């Protein structure tokens, strides 16, 4: 949902750097 | 939309394994999406000639994969390694032998 399923994706995001 | 060699952000392999391995080890079956995202850095290594990188993800996603077993991995791999194969060619026409 607010992140996809996609464990890059995911951890692309969570680097809000 | 060129970068320098990250996957999801981490362009250092020690934070790329951490990504790989915590990816294979918690994910039972990878999404094209990830695999995409696998090939993209693969192919990004290419561009960006770092092909010291590129030998040592390949060797590691193999590692992560195949001791996984499972189809999904190991067609991902080959899959991968086809991408590789190719844009080595067309970008170098010099492949790197994936055994």
């Amino acid at each position: 949902g607010s992140h996809k399923k996609s464990f890059f994706d995911k951890k692309r995001s969570e680097r809000k750097w | 939309g060129h970068m320098a060699p990250n996957l999801a952000g981490a362009v250092e392999f020690n934070d790329v394994k951490t990504l790989l391995r915590e990816w294979i080890t918690t994910i039972s079956d990878p999404m094209e999406e990830d695999i995409l995202q696998v090939v993209k850095y693969c192919t990004d290594l290419i561009e960006e000639k770092d092909l010291e990188k590129l030998d040592l993800v390949i060797k590691y996603m193999k590692r992560l994969m195949q001791q996984s077993v499972e189809s999904v991995w190991n067609m991902a791999f080959d899959f991968i390694l086809d991408n590789v194969q190719v844009v080595l060619q067309q970008t170098y026409g010099s492949t790197l032998k994936v055994t």
